RNA sequence: CAGAAUCAUCGAAUCUUUGAACGCACGCGCCUUUGGGUUCUACCAAAGGCAUGCCUGUUUGAGUGUCAUU
RNA sequence: GGACAUGGGUUAGUCGAUCCUAAGAGAUAGGGAAGCUCCGUAUGAAAGGCACGAUUUUUCGUGCCUAUCGAGGG
RNA sequence: AACCAUCUAGUAGCUGGUUC
RNA sequence: AUUGGAUAUGCCAUAUAAAGCGCUUUCGAAGAGUCGAGUUGUGCAGCUCUAAAUGGGUGGUCAUCUAA
RNA sequence: UUGACCUCAAAUCAGGUAGGACUACGCGCUGAAAAUAAGCGCAGGAAAAGAAAAUAACCAUGAUUCCCUCAGUAACGUGAAGCGGGAAAAGCUCAAAUUUGAAAUCUGGCAACAUUUCUUUUGUUGUCCGAGUUGUAAUUUCAA
């Protein structure tokens, strides 16, 4: 009706036909590979979550439930596996630190972490006692 | 009908002269139409009138590719060569600029990002 | 066309005086001589003086306008200003 | 930090110091143009707290308006039209006399790489922020048009919600 | 002689200041340190100039190459500048001598400084022009400088200067700082 | 235009205005130059400077 | 009785929101669609005998429950810096709301950053 | 009627006079370079340029504005 | 037939316009106006070029003068 | 003052019509 | 043919660092011709005047919030 | 005699940006015989609002928006709001505290090196000039 839409009604240029509509636009799953294998491309998301043993929501369902009649283990072992592979949170000492703590321990014994902190010459960086122990245990 | 793949491997002045030739017959072909001509010649006007277009397209493609290479890796290049998407697209924040975060916001998502978890049942 | 004015072509157009050549190039005298020394530039006496001087009479040195316009695009002139900056 | 002293000194607007400066400055501005750019904020603390940083991209303009809507609101729209390539951040009162009130107007350049790369003023580069002053989005705009949380502050009335299964 | 609108603005403004009854807090910024003590103050200051961004790099590369191949110092002594930094120093009583630029444009910035430095007992002076104080620190302009601590070698020179600023700036004037300036 | 009256500054305040302690920043060598130094060494090792 | 709002888009708004739920969780599978909300008492005399979902767990609820503010928003436990526990009843009802949550939670490990040296 | 297509697709171009309309007006100029002529200090042609307000920077400055220099 | 059909026809260094101003219109400098806009054009505008010189510290010194459209004019 | 499109299907206590 | 986000693996990595939480014999900055009072135009606005720091706002001495 | 600055200019200076259109929905402002129409300004795929100077008087609630309910109630024919049920959910950033054992920050020029919806896009590295101490980074935002 509008001149604009009358233009391409009386024009000869073909439209920009864009083919988009899909009945039941159930979006397919990406993200986790485990769930993506064991998804049901037909059933609904709240069915699929309850099928797998995953709580769809922790909070109460604000409507009805589905009553038709009168993976979680895999996710668990995969989880503890990766925590095991990436577990060694311990860090070594760089060459500077290797000398830095050695010179402090070669002169203030080994357990007087309050004395090393008070030192003004060797403990130039003014590291507190809590970090001095951290560098100590990091050496071993 | 000069094939374009034949033309585009020619030289510049070689294409310049063929264009100079291509004006002459088309100038002569129209002259015969006002003075009276045959069907074959009248149809040949259209083919020559596209053959001028094919050559001229080839010259410009060559001329602009020269500028594109000559201006390759420079901060400022001619406006006719830059992106022409939309005035608003050109003035909007670049993804690098939209991606920018304060150092505080880089510590927040470093030590406390979004986790991947799961509620059992 | 209009009645063409005096001194709009010929010897009143190509021949341009030293003072005009200064303000056309935007230079001081000492820099103008320097770029005249470095390049090949020299006054050229016009055949008809008062014709070439808009009817004036006073003795003035002349240059070719073609010559001065070459000095406009000389890249070294910029290095004179960069030293004025320096 | 001096910005503590300056703010508590801008409270006393009729003391011996402020009175002299007001009459001295209000004379200066009235000789200058009605909307003239400032080389620096005349209140380096008030501009500071409203979002001005001394860095390239931030622009201060000074404007006088006759006394007798809101003057601060006109100060935005008149300068926002004067520098039409610049966004209007905030604005503040600097001086007044028996005829005029003077304001300074903080503007930023959306086109400046020092602005387009700093992630605390990136927001104003966005298109939605074109002519905020013309739409009541500055502080004087939001205050004036009643935007405020509380009990102190159309189509929902005169429509019919004619549902399907009524 | 038709003056430009801005030449007229500059000169009328200068005349206006000398005519009006300037408040005492702004009146003190017109009677300043003399010239002989001014060059003596800056003779010391130009020993403690902070290193330029050119020197601060050439130095730090030397440490970097020392670390890069194979490898601690003394506190850097220089002059303290910046309004917020200096105002904090006086309050923290870490400043030995404060030099206040006489012609800061919005005079709000330094108008409280002589009172505050008097309050904390920090010997201060109002040195002529900011651009002099700017060049000491390698800047266009400095609203205020402050000497906080000098090496033992120059500790005697600073003490000598401080007694001069006392005798030439604060011993003199003092009472004149409490009179409304201008009105001439 | 009465003469300036100093009803507060006529006395000298002995204590510093702030009570907070001195953070160890002002006694240890600069950390900020350390970031600069270690970045400077890295460019030297990686051949940038 | 001027301009009317007619609800012919009610059935299509029902599906538009269903698809948005479908689109969302498909992007974040293992994790639930919604966060856990606390259980709070309505603020009236007509409604103080009922329990309803809150906005998030206060600072003290998470502190006793064993999560800090920063790690509580990552694993999906909203915080409520406004709300506060005026009585030990609300503290215990919501502390043990997070207790069952943290028991049913499988926080997957992330990628670590391991510099070549210390 | 006398690698096609009165084809599709569309990431490369072309896009006359205008119009916010922008050298000045509703025809007249200036600027830089290049070319032509069996005519070359004249003439002509061609290509590329010249709107205002503002912002960052640059260079050239003005000031009986501020001050310094034995 | 002034109808339609089908073609052809207006040639300029010297004839007019293009060149100018008049009454006025009128952009700018400014100033109003919540605002479309308004006033203002000599207005408290830094509003246009000329000459000189062995080249002057191889960084410019010295001296002089003070819009625009609009048809009878050519 | 005239004209134009809107407000506007302005206003009715009244005139005329109102279908096998 | 472009791409979204994860996963595996390789190569670099400034970690002389940065961050969360226990604890405190230490401290805790918080937006003015704006709040507000008088009047005027239809909560906001104009004019006249002009603030404070357990202060200030809003509710029913307590509660609640912490504007510019 | 030479120089710092401060303010102000000029340039067909280097690089940029604004205008006009569409206007169903957005945000203003102005306004009739309804806060309507008309007028005026301004945006985006949504806009606006928005992390309490908020309610309440409880066993308390907890940004905003929207739907139902509250309710034709309250207050004064106009015509609420809290609570209640739902949809959706996400939080945060500055100014004000000395980095002072180091302006740690950034625009630009050139030089390189990559990258690309892309020879059209986007950056990193070095280097020089400047911006900036009248305050650019790190840190902090009252929940602390």
């Amino acid at each position: 009706a509008n001149p604009r839409q009358r233009n391409k009604q009386r024009s000869g240029k073909p439209r920009l036909t864009r083919r988009n509509a899909n009945k039941k636009a159930k979006a397919k799953i990406y993200g986790n590979f485990v769930i993506q294998q064991n998804w049901d491309k037909h059933a609904t998301l709240r069915q699929n979550y309850a099928r797998l043993g995953l709580l769809a929501t922790p909070n109460y369902v604000t409507g009805g439930v589905e009553k038709l009649y009168p993976v979680v283990r895999q996710l668990e072992e995969e989880a503890v596996k990766k925590a095991a592979r990436q577990s060694n949170k311990m860090l070594p000492l760089s060459a500077f630190e290797h000398a830095y703590i050695q010179r402090l321990i070669n002169k203030y014994g080994t357990e007087d972490f309050e004395s090393m902190a008070k030192d003004v010459k060797l403990n130039s960086k003014l590291f507190n006692g809590s970090k001095l122990k951290n560098l100590y245990i990091r050496m071993k | 009908a000069l094939k374009t793949f034949e033309l585009r491997k020619q030289s510049q002045e070689n294409l310049a002269e063929q264009l100079q030739e291509l004006r002459q017959e088309l100038a002569s072909l129209r002259v015969q139409k006002i003075a009276g001509g045959s069907g074959s010649k009248l149809s040949k006007i259209k083919t020559t009138r596209k053959d001028i277009a094919r050559i001229l397209t080839v010259i410009n493609e060559s001329n602009r590719l020269a500028a594109r290479e000559a201006y390759k890796n420079k901060k400022y290049i001619p406006l006719d060569l830059r992106q022409k998407k939309t005035r608003a697209i050109r003035r909007a924040l670049t993804p690098y600029e939209q991606s920018r975060k304060t150092l505080k916001q880089i510590k927040k998502e470093r030590y406390f990002p979004l986790r991947k978890y799961a509620l059992k049942a | 066309a209009r009645v063409k004015q005096k001194g709009k072509a010929g010897a009143a157009r190509i021949y341009i005086t030293r003072n005009q050549a200064l303000k056309k190039l935007q230079l001081t005298l000492a820099d103008f001589r320097r770029i005249c020394i470095l390049k090949g530039v020299y006054p050229r006496e016009p055949k008809n003086k008062k014709k070439a001087n808009k009817g004036s009479t006073a003795p003035v040195t002349f240059y070719y306008t073609k010559d001065i316009q070459y000095l406009l695009h000389e890249p070294i002139v910029q290095k004179f200003r960069e030293y004025k900056v320096f | 930090g001096a910005y503590k002293y300056l703010e508590e000194l801008a409270k006393k607007k009729q003391s011996d110091v402020n009175l002299f400066l007001s009459r001295v400055r209000a004379w200066e501005y009235r000789q200058m143009n009605v909307i003239h750019r400032a080389s620096r904020p005349s209140r380096p603390d008030k501009a500071r707290r409203l979002g001005y940083k001394a860095k390239q991209g931030y622009v201060i303009y000074r404007i006088r308006v006759r006394r007798g809507r809101s003057a601060r609101c006109t100060a935005e729209e008149r300068v926002g039209r004067y520098c039409s390539n610049l966004r209007v951040l905030n604005s503040y009162w600097v001086n007044q006399d028996a005829t005029y009130k003077f304001f300074e107007v903080i503007l930023v350049d959306p086109s400046h790489k020092a602005i387009r790369r700093d992630p605390r003023i990136n927001w104003i580069v966005n298109p939605v922020h074109k002519h905020r002053e013309s739409r009541g989005l500055t502080s004087i705009g939001k205050k004036s048009r009643g935007i405020g949380k509380g009990h102190r502050f159309w189509l929902r009335h005169n429509t019919l919600s004619l549902r399907r299964y009524r | 002689v038709k003056w430009p609108e801005y030449i007229r603005l500059q000169r009328r403004r200068k005349i206006l200041n000398l005519r009006l009854k300037v408040p005492p807090a702004i009146a003190q910024f017109q009677k300043t340190l003399d010239k002989n003590t001014a060059t003596q103050v800056f003779k010391l200051l130009n020993k403690y100039r902070p290193e330029t961004a050119a020197e601060k790099k050439q130095r730090l590369v030397a440490e970097a190459e020392a670390v890069a191949n194979g490898k601690v110092s003394k506190k850097p002594y220089n002059v303290k500048y910046g309004l917020n930094h200096v105002v904090a120093l006086i309050e923290a009583k870490k400043a030995k001598l404060v030099l206040i630029a006489s012609d800061v444009d919005p005079i709000e910035l330094v108008v409280f400084l002589p009172a505050l430095c008097k309050k904390m007992g920090v010997p201060y002076a109002i040195v002529k022009n900011k651009a002099r104080l700017g060049t000491v620190i390698h800047q266009k302009t400095a609203a205020v400088l402050a000497v906080t601590e000098v090496r033992e070698e120059d500790k005697n020179e600073l003490a000598s200067i401080v007694s001069a600023v006392d005798a030439n700036f604060s011993a003199k004037y003092d009472e004149s700082r409490r009179k409304w300036g201008g009105g001439i | 235009y009465p003469d300036y009256d100093d009803f507060f500054t006529n006395t000298v305040r002995e204590t510093p205005l702030s009570s907070a302690p001195e953070p160890k920043r002002r006694f240890a060598p600069s950390k900020h130059e350390q970031k600069r130094i270690l970045q400077l060494a890295y460019a030297i090792r990686k051949g940038r400077i | 009785q001027r301009y009317v709002k007619t609800w012919f888009n009610q059935p299509g708004r029902k599906l538009r929101r269903r698809q948005a739920r479908q689109t969302k969780a498909a992007k974040i599978a293992p994790r639930p669609v919604e966060a856990i909300r606390p259980a709070v008492k309505p603020p009236t005399i007509r409604y103080n005998m009922k329990v309803r979902a809150g906005r998030g767990f206060t600072l003290e609820e998470l502190k006793a429950a064993g999560v800090s503010r920063r790690v509580a928003s990552t694993i999906g436990i909203p915080v409520d810096h406004r709300r506060r526990n005026r009585s030990e009843e609300s503290l215990q009802r919501n502390v043990e709301r997070i207790k069952v949550y943290l028991a049913h939670l499988i926080v997957f490990p992330r990628k670590a950053g391991q510099p070549k040296k210390g």
